[PDB]
């Protein structure tokens, strides 16, 4: 209390467990983007510059 | 980018055809002036049978 305020132990605790929270959403982040079907251009009809028909 | 929904097909298709004359392959049966259809893997046991003409 002489230099942080009441809830500074709420934040701190909220803060670790942001950070923690963060790595893993960050993680999330990085295996959703290397697996995501944008990035490997899955199911995306790509065009083509007669558009044939299969 | 979900599975592409391909718009389902409509008028007529090859398969009616194609299933057809494979009906009109086997399976015997009668035309015009033909005397019977001697069916494929029959007529072509025949084929190879008298042959084809060589050189």
């Amino acid at each position: 209390a002489q230099i942080f305020p009441r809830n500074a132990n709420l934040l701190s605790r909220l803060s670790i467990f942001a950070l923690v929270l963060l790595v893993v959403e960050g993680i999330l982040i990085l295996g959703v983007y290397f697996r995501s079907n944008y990035f490997r251009q899955v199911n995306v009809a790509i065009e083509q510059p007669v558009a044939f028909s299969h | 980018p979900f599975t592409p929904q391909p718009a389902p097909v409509t008028g007529n298709t090859y398969r009616t055809y194609v299933n057809d004359a494979r009906t009109l392959l086997n399976s015997y049966g009668y035309t015009m002036e033909g005397k019977v259809h001697i069916p494929i893997d029959r007529a072509m046991d025949l084929i190879v049978e008298r042959g084809l003409p060589v050189r």
